[PDB]
């Protein structure tokens, strides 16, 4: 990480967290950080525990992708930029061959 | 500062309440769960509400009422109220000789009656602590000789200091007039006032 | 303007009570192979046959209005089907599903007193189209009261081909993109990602980055 | 009016949703402000 | 202008009130605390409301009232009224000889009668200061020789200049009319008007 | 174009209004200030509203009514109305010899009666200016020999040109039927029409 | 705690119900298809509602009920109740000797009486399993020798462990009170309370 | 699964409907054009609604009703209903010998009665197709010897396969209980149940 | 609240109009987002 | 709907307030449009 | 997740009527020196003692909900106290006050 301290702290923190998927919380008052995880022992829950109000929503069209490119700064390029990209055959077959490219830096 | 009544003014019998309504207010938030449980959470005080209605009034007793109510409004004090249905003297003795230990809290009181008191309370009696205006109601009572215990509703609003004394007799509610901001009396050509009623809410 | 056949114009001008059927042809979501089923539905109070295709009745509840103007837009729709039909819930909630493209078409039919469909479009001599496009998303809402009736409903959301105005679909000078490289078993290969099969041959741009 | 101010401020998120729906329909979003 | 009545036009015998309803309006902020306390704060003026119902009216007396009300509307003045049941005399004397010390404030007035006045007011009598339109009610009275002390509601709107004179009789309220935008009258088939009534408000 | 009535059609007495309601409408915007002042601002015209009710009607008199009302609707004219309670001829003489000076405006009229008129108006009389359909009402009147003056409500809708003449007799309101957009008559198997009523608003 | 009644306190003869209203609550999602089909799906618990009205109460019995209700509020327990009309016996015997196979589920129960029981239940009788508070209604019964089969509504909340015992008599509902936040009582001038009534709900 | 009735249970005559209400529901969207045309569009099914009311009920017949209704709820089946006013056997013969050609659709049926049937339908008769639960109503009928035709409302919900047969007699509606989600019975101290009523909507 | 979400999403365009009125009054518009 | 258009246009400022509350909560504001 | 002690989990699972008290520890505004007073309040219907600190009762009226999500946010709250308590108005309306930082715990 390199931080320009002239950026406002909120925005620097946000970009820093975004770099590794972390998020922070102050429920229970202590400042806490919780990375995303695959957990072996999730908390079990059943519908009947709830108040019974339930809503499911799915937003495939914008959010879904099947190929990607990412850009970085690389010392093997003298700290010029490098551009990784790849496809997924299985995902492109599950989609009806429609190509859709995710952009990242 | 009693609300005038036939016991204070037997000559003005019209002041006898035609009928009285006592309401518990126990504000609570509640929900029903799809598994058929009920869950509820309590915050804020219980309070007693009272409604009073009067018949037609003649001008003299009416003037006595207004002379009271305006004195209350000017002074900003409290209205004391008696409630005749509970006027029974089933417990008596040197109440001020009883010892209540300090640090009792929550809904159970235990007392050393020192063998002094005679008679017993009953469920539904009123009960009051000498140093606080609250009125409680007896749910249940027990003896172990001189030791007594009573379980009381609502829950206690104070921790006992050890200076408190019980009060079984002559309990007066202390209240103020939530209706009072738009008060007023119709006068009919009979020469008699009509339509008076009072809504009271205890206040501490 | 699209010119309707004037018999229809006259019939509509005369008759005061009209019957109309909406006919939905829908591609099934989640065909994991390229071959897909279709389902056919109507909002009409009984099943109806068209081109000999039989359209089922009762699943549909409502269809949104449909707005366009002189500016470009996604022209979106929604329509709703009952949340109690167990099959349709299972049709959403399978994990292996994708529907990033699935096609939908919605015909609009005047039905005359003999139960025939009135000819209106002079191209096909048949019913009009109200809408056509692609699926974009959906959702389920279940409301249970403590007491009394609750409700359950499924929404499908549809749009034209611009449903992702973020899509960039150019070409740029990098071999792995042009050939469509993917990693398998410890080496790179050309695969389906090439915008056309022939490109996989083309070692063009291979020198570009250093050049 | 004042009641409507109080209500709207209490329900602000739904208004933001509706605005995003319109702007997304034309092809725009407030997130440009977030970055800007 | 003085409202016409059986004092001003005794021949219009129907023109007296069939009923009245003198209402106190006392705007307050009230708040209810979870500890059961009720807080009240007095802000803005207390003002007397008056509802009046007339009996059925013959056309002549109605036309007189109608013309009076329209003349009030035209001028934009104030409606002056005297309540007859309070009008009954108790105190009499040359009130001009009473002297009120300046600088009195708050709900207690004292004065020197010099012995000039005769009788004493009762609680619930009206009271007024000659230089200001507000009317007050006597909550209680205390004599000490010729000096008098009076507790009034509401509290005084103004500090005593020392030039006031008291007025116990012929007290006129100054008022404004709330119905005026839609007032209207039904000629009954028997030749009478009915329901004629007024919702007056004090104005200061 | 008078609304037919017993004076025009004594044979059709059912057309006599069962009862009539005259309403002043004086649209005004008003507020109450916390210091207990009342403040009000006037805009837009005062107007007279009238409500009429009829008994059961036989087919002949009903047909005469419909033949009138439909003629009004077709022509788009005005409905003239008489109002019997004010039918008194207490002022008479050569009204068209009176001189009203030009440039009188606002609510006071002064006239040179030239000694011509006999009798006097009364408060509550109706009054009208010969060249304008408005109906005013007398609040007050004075004499100084041949000179008269009258203060009149509502305020004058015109400046006097000097061609006006007063009209003390036979004043008819000019009105149109705000109810008329959904008008219609029930017919019962008695052979008699029922449920007719009219709401009228003056119009100029 | 058991609600007091003429079984527990037979001397309080007024304390029985003047009317009751046992309501089924069965929450469902319902949908109406354009083809005229009605679909229904069972989700969440079925729960019994009970409305009760008492006759007029004398003060003593009222005070007993009041104290009971307050003791319930204080403890936060459950109100237990037995319906008398179902209470009428039909089956008798040592229910402890009945044996229920484990793993039964769905609306049909079978059991071996070993011949111990006498009589048979009628449709519309109550039924309960000893280890769980839910109450069920018998829709139908079938004997086969000493084995019994019963169809109950609602469906079983729990699978049979094989340790249950049936209970046909003395079935108590377990309930919670919906009025409790605003309960209040009017002393009639004749010396009685009126309208005393409860809206109970089952809770699981 | 008939709703029990006097014909099924003449001993329980209280079960005879006190009065019945049959409603057509024909959901339609309609507007009124400024040129005075009316235009309307039809979608969704017509359906029959029925309302039933009962008198006071004794416990036996009530228990028979509950034993039915709970069986329906447990099974999730349908309620069959007869409707006595249409119980006339004006058409009879070997109904199952009639031939209906396939592919009839829309609102007109034609039949070959093969000379078999005797009598004729009337407008307002009920009519049903053997393979489908719908109930239709005869608008009109014609003969051409053995050929019959009938125009029927509502429009047909199916295309004829050629296997259908007409059914002129013993038509039962198939329905389910839209009221049923909050069902329950008051019990009065007379020992009699009260306030029962049913709202039914056909379902297919 | 949820009813208000449903209503507002069903009436989104009018909210966008009102916002544009305010911003135009100060001298600004959302169309800058459209280009941005 | 039309009544809601009329109402919202008559009460536009409160909507702008609510939107600014949401965006401020995330850390953004419309004033960027004012400068932009 | 923060793991609660399971006795509490059980008690909450059993008992149907629950009593809850909110306890506010608040730094006074407008200490012109760095040393500051604190005040302690509760919404509960009577005063309550904790760590021997006595928390006054009756001033509080309400406390907002409190939302957080996977994005960074200020996580704001509000709470309300009666406007009739003359002291609290004076606690706001002094001119020399600053409270650009003052701490609060609930």
């Amino acid at each position: 990480t390199i931080l320009d301290t002239s950026e406002s702290v909120f925005k620097n923190v946000q970009g820093l967290l975004e770099s590794y998927g972390g998020a922070i919380n102050n429920l229970s008052g202590q400042y806490r950080v919780t990375v995303e995880k695959y957990s072996n022992t999730p908390l079990e829950i059943n519908f009947l525990d709830t108040y019974g109000d339930l809503e499911l929503s799915d937003t495939t069209g914008r959010n879904k992708f099947n190929s990607v490119q990412a850009s970085i700064v690389d010392p093997a390029l003298s700290w010029k930029t490098n551009s990784i990209t790849f496809y997924n055959s299985n995902y492109k077959e599950q989609d009806k061959n429609l190509d859709k490219k995710l952009q990242l830096s | 500062m009693r609300l005038p009544d036939p016991y204070t003014n037997p000559e003005l019998s019209g002041l006898g309440f035609e009928s009285v309504n006592l309401i518990d207010n126990d504000p609570v938030i509640r929900d029903e769960l799809p598994n058929g449980k009920v869950n509820e959470v309590k915050v804020s005080a219980q309070y007693w509400g009272i409604n009073i209605s009067y018949p037609e009034l003649f001008p003299d007793e009416y003037s006595v009422l207004d002379a009271f109510i305006l004195e209350y409004k000017r002074t900003g004090g409290y209205i004391d109220v008696i409630l005749p249905q509970y006027e029974a003297f089933r417990v008596r003795g040197n109440t001020n000789l009883v010892n209540i230990p300090a640090g009792q809290k929550g809904s159970n009181i235990t007392m050393d009656t020192q063998g002094v008191l005679t008679g017993i309370p009953k469920p539904g009696d009123l009960f009051k602590l000498s140093n606080h205006p609250k009125v409680y109601k007896i749910t249940s009572f027990n003896r172990s000789g001189n030791s007594w215990s009573i379980n009381v509703y609502p829950d206690l609003f104070i921790t006992t200091t050890g200076a408190e004394k019980p009060v079984f007799n002559g309990i007066l509610f202390r209240t103020k007039l939530m209706n009072g901001d738009a008060f007023g009396s119709t006068l009919n050509n009979n020469g008699t006032y009509s339509g008076i009623s009072l809504n009271l809410r205890e206040s501490l | 303007m699209k010119q309707i056949l004037d018999s229809a114009r006259n019939y509509l001008k005369n008759n005061s009570r009209i019957k109309t059927a909406s006919l939905i042809s829908l591609e099934l979501p989640g065909s994991t192979g390229t071959s897909t089923a279709f389902i056919y539905l109507t909002d009409y109070f009984r099943d109806v046959i068209y081109n000999g295709i039989l359209y089922q009745a009762g699943k549909v509840k409502s269809i949104s209005p449909h707005k366009q103007n002189r500016d470009l837009s996604i022209g979106s729709l929604s329509f709703t089907i009952t949340g109690t039909a167990q099959d349709e819930v299972l049709k959403l909630v399978q994990n292996g599903v994708s529907f990033l493209d699935r096609t939908v078409s919605i015909h609009q039919a005047i039905i005359t007193e003999d139960g025939s469909i009135l000819p209106v479009d002079p191209d096909t001599n048949g019913p009009l189209l109200y809408f056509r496009g692609r699926i974009t998303g959906g959702g389920i809402k279940d409301n249970i009261s403590t007491s009394g009736v609750g409700t359950s409903t499924i929404t499908w959301n549809c749009s034209n081909q611009f449903y992702d105005f973020d899509r960039v679909n150019g070409r740029y000078t990098d071999d792995a993109s042009h050939r469509g490289l993917e990693v398998v078993a410890g080496q790179l290969l050309p695969s389906n990602g090439a915008k056309r099969l022939e490109y996989q041959e083309d070692y063009g741009f291979f020198h570009a980055n250093k050049s | 009016a004042a009641s409507f101010r109080e209500f709207a401020s209490s329900n602000s998120g739904a208004l933001r949703d509706a605005v995003e729906l319109a702007l997304n329909e034309n092809g725009a979003s407030l997130k440009t402000l977030g970055n800007s």
